[PDB]
Formats: C-alpha cells, structure tokens, sequence
C-alpha cells in the first residue's frame, strides 16, 4: 500500500535513496519487492539563499518551492538535481520577510518586479 | 452422560474419520473446517523370514 | 568431560549440534540486525 | 585471565561463570568508537537533512535556523518566532538541561 | 567507518548546499515472508507407530 | 560414578542429562525469542531514526508526546536512546473563530 | 493508482508518464525531465536490467 500503490516519502521504508516506484512478484514463501529508487551522485557545493526580497520593497519576499535559490545573479534549481533555471512565479512562493533573506536591488526576478 | 448419568449417545472413535474428529475434540459438536485425522494404516499381507 | 556421560548423551541424537546451530543462527541474526540498522542511520551527507 | 588472577567480582558472577559452566559471551559487531561515529555523524545531519523536498541534497544550515523552520511548520508564526528567538532558545535549553 | 560527505556551515546569511549533478536508478530488493509451510502431524502414529 | 555401578549409575547420570538438556533447550528457546524480539525492535529503531531524527514527524505520539520538533539519538547499552524534543502548549484560552 | 488525491478513481496513464510525475515530485524540474527523457528511461532500464 505504501511502496507499490503509492510513491513513498518515508526515507528507508521502501528502498534506499529516494523512492520512485516499486514492483511486487511472488516468492516461495511470500512477496519479493523491487524498489526502484533515485540515487544521487557527483554532489557539488553551491551558495544558496533562504529567500530573496525586493530591496526597494522589503516586505515583498519570495522563497523557493521544492528547490533552492542559488548563485550563478540568482537562479532556481530543483532540490534533487542541479539544473539552474530562471526564478519564476512557478517555482516560488511569497513569504513573510526574514533577517536571513537577501536584499536584491538590481536584476530582480519576475516575482519581485512590483 | 445425561444428568441422570445414563449414556444415551456415543461415538466409536475408530469407526471413520469423522468419528476421529469428534473424539479428538471430545465433542459431538465440532466446527466446520478441514481437519487432519489419523492416516489410513497399511496392514501386512504376509511376512518374510 | 566425563566419558561415561558423553556415551549416554549420544543416545539423544545430535542434541548439541542443534543447540550450537540454533545459537549460531541467532547470533548471526543479531549481527545482520546491527549491520542493517546502522546502514540506515548512516547519513549520506553531514556537517562537521 | 582476569577471573584467574583476581577471581569473581561477587557472588553469582556470571562473567567468571563462563569458563566454569561452559558458555561464552561474544563481543558485538561494532566497537564503541564506531557506534559513536554513526550517531555523531547523524547529529551533524539533522539540521540540513530534515529541511526540504527530496532526500538527495543537503542544506548546511545552522541548527537554530532549522529549529525556527520546524516551529513555523507547526503553527507558530514568523512574527512570533522572530520576537521570541531568545525565549525559544532558553526554553529549549531548559528542556535538554 | 565510511564518512559522509562533509558540508560546512557558513558564517553568513547564506548557506552551503550540496546538490547532485548526476544520478542513477537502483533497485533495492526485499523479501518479505508471508507464510510458512503448513504441517500437520499424526501424533498418535508418530509417537507409538 | 564414584558411588554407583553402571545399572544404577546410568540412571543417575541420565537424570542429570535430562535436566541439563531441558535447561539448554529452554535457554536456546529464550535466546531465539529475545533475538527475534530485538530484531523486530531494531526495525522500529530504524523507522524512528528515519521518521523522528532525520525528519520532523507529523505523526502524533509516534516520536514523543506533544508536537514533534527535533529528535536526537545516542547509543545505549543494548540499543539506541532517543531524545524527542516536543512542543508542549499551555495556558489555553478560548476565542471565537 | 499512485497519481492524485483519493483512492477512488483510476487514471489510466502511461507508465512513462507516471515516472516523470514521480521524479518531478521529488525535486527534479520539468525542464530537466523533458530534456533527459531518453536518458532517464535508459538509466531506469539499466537499474532493472
Ligand atoms: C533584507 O532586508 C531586511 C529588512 O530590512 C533585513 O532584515 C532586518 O534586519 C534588522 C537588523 O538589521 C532587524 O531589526 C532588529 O535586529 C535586531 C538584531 O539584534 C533585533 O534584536 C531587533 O529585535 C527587537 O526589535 C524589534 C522591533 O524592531 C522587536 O519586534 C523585537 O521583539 C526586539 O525587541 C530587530 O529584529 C529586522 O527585524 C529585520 N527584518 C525582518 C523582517 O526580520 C535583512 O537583514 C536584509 N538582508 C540581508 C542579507 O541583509
Ligand atoms: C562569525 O562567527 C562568530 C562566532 O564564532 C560570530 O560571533 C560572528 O557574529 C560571526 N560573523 C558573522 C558575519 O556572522
Ligand atoms: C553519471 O555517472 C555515470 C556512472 O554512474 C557516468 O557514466 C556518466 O557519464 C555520469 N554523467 C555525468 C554528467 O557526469
């Protein structure tokens, strides 16, 4: 019910790595599960922001959705795979301002262009 | 055995497989199911010496 | 260590073989349990 | 050797009994230092593992920063967490202390 | 002891992100027993033959 | 052996054998039970590390009591010791919503 | 079955399409999945092969 009929978000419950899909066949005294997981490799270190704010409008702030804001100025990457793409309204959410968010004054991403 | 002690009903435990089942549960009322009972024994038809 | 007892012990079949094998299996299970558990607690990435 | 040179620690010493009764206690699969290594590296992963979608990336963020996200995610607003950061750290410290 | 990838914390308003640049798929195989072999014993025969 | 001849000696030794065989069978049976029990329990620890330590849990009562924030793990003599830090509310008031 | 809210409806979608949703849901963006669809299928096939 958890691994075969659904994608699991439970670490280590199904297989190792990030669960994608599982299959089941019969075994001599039970069931044989084949859990297909996503296994990352070649990790790199990048510098990331907790969020970005419009320096001219400090209450207008965004945070990434299921990913990170990384330097390259700022771009978005999905959390599981480094692949920088523009920050857009489709990969961000509006948030309350925080002391850890960066003050962006020049090449602001579309969500902050008030 | 009835309340007055007389025997009015009985099972011959070796008569057949169903009788064996009732005797193993010491009851004239047993549940539905599939039960293992004593195997049908093979008997010698002769001897060798 | 008494030979007379050992002679009588043999009449009980491979008793000690069963004791030793059962405990061996249990002890291996414990090692597999530990190896499996720690394989999962282990982090792929961590801060110092 | 300890049970020959010093002998039983007390009555009913079940460790010295090993070499008398005919049983043996076996050592664990891992020593202490290795087990400690696993829980130590686990500690260092908490702040940066529990944070976002996916199990594949690691965000090396301050522990304190992680706690404030953990609290925000359960219904405490950011205005409250911001105003009370020192109060929260103190209460947390009391709980562990 | 196989050490994990070490990722340092920054003394700043930023953080270091360790993110994959490649991936593979893998299969974790698992066997879950559900049953045991069902056995019955003819006790009377076993003991007394 | 010192006191009896074979026809009686065997009977007395046989009493000790049956007693000791019974003891060893009982010992093994309990080690198998305790081993199985611990093995199940090891799985449970695995689940708690993955659910409570490496993640914030939304499962009431799975980790600690109250609302789960963060958990820590250290080694214990025969297992793991979990310290689940939860958020415990107090001084509830009633408001209209 | 694994696709959306509720256990009551069934979306008869291609297996491949399901996999791409499974990957998107764990942090791989759609631009990546679109560009690498053949690479992903190949890696998946290696894992099962
Ligand atoms: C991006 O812009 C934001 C907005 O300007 C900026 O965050 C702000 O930083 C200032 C500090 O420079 C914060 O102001 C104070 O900081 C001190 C730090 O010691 C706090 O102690 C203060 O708290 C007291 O005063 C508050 C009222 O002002 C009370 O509510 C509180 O209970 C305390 O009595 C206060 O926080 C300011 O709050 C933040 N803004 C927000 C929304 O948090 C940010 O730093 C800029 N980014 C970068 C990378 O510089
Ligand atoms: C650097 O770290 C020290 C603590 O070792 C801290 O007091 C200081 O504020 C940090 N500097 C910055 C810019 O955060
Ligand atoms: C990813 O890793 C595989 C080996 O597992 C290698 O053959 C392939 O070239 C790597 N791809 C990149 C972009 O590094």
């Amino acid at each position: 019910n958890e691994c075969v009929k659904a994608q699991s978000k439970r670490s280590g419950f199904c297989g190792q790595g990030t669960h994608i899909v599982s299959f089941v066949v019969n075994a001599p005294n039970g069931l044989y599960f084949m859990h297909v997981g996503y296994y990352p490799s070649n990790h790199i270190e990048v510098v990331s922001a907790y969020g970005l704010c419009d320096a001219a409008n400090p209450t207008n702030c965004i945070a990434p959705v299921n990913g990170y804001f990384i330097k390259t100025e700022w771009s978005y990457t999905g959390s599981s795979f480094y692949a920088p793409e523009p920050i857009t309204s489709l990969n961000t959410k509006y948030v309350a301002p925080q002391v850890t968010y960066q003050n962006i004054s020049t090449n602001l991403p579309p969500p902050l262009l008030g | 055995f009835s309340v007055d002690g007389y025997i009015r009903r009985a099972i011959d435990c070796g008569f057949n497989d169903l009788s064996q089942l009732h005797c193993s549960y010491e009851s004239f009322d047993v549940e539905s199911g599939v039960y293992s009972v004593s195997s049908f024994e093979a008997k010698p038809s002769g001897s060798v010496v | 260590g008494f030979q007379k007892c050992e002679q009588l012990l043999r009449e009980y079949g491979q008793f000690c073989s069963k004791i030793n094998q059962a405990l061996h299996g249990a002890n291996l299970r414990q090692d597999d349990s530990v190896r499996n558990l720690f394989a999962s607690v282990k982090s792929s990435q961590s801060s110092p | 050797d300890d049970c020959m040179q010093q002998g039983p620690a007390s009555a009913r010493d079940l460790i010295c009994a090993q070499y008398v009764a005919g049983y043996k206690v076996l050592p664990p699969l891992m020593d202490v230092n290795m087990e400690a290594a696993y829980t130590s590296s686990l500690l260092g992963s908490i702040a940066g593992v529990g944070w976002t979608a996916g199990l594949s990336s690691f965000a090396a963020i301050p522990f304190a920063q992680s706690i404030f996200y953990r609290l925000n995610g359960v219904g405490i607003t950011q205005q409250v967490l911001s105003e009370n950061q020192k109060l929260i750290a103190n209460k947390f410290n009391q709980a562990l202390g | 002891f196989n050490h994990p990838i070490q990722v340092d914390q920054l003394n700043s308003s930023y953080f270091k992100l360790s993110i994959p640049t490649n991936f593979s798929f893998g299969v974790t195989q698992e066997y879950i027993q559900t049953t045991i072999q069902k056995v019955t014993v003819d006790c009377k025969q076993y003991v007394c033959n | 052996i010192q006191r009896l001849d074979p026809p009686e000696q065997d009977a007395q030794i046989d009493r000790l054998i049956n007693g000791r065989l019974t003891t060893l069978n009982a010992f093994v049976a309990q080690q198998l039970v305790r081993s199985e029990s611990a093995a199940l329990s090891a799985q449970l620890a695995k689940d708690k590390v993955n659910e409570c330590v490496k993640a914030q849990s939304k499962r009431s009562g799975f980790c600690g009591q109250g609302t789960h924030i963060v958990s820590f793990v250290v080694n214990a003599p025969n297992g793991l010791y979990f310290m689940h830090v939860g958020y415990y509310p107090s001084n509830h008031i009633e408001v209209v919503s």
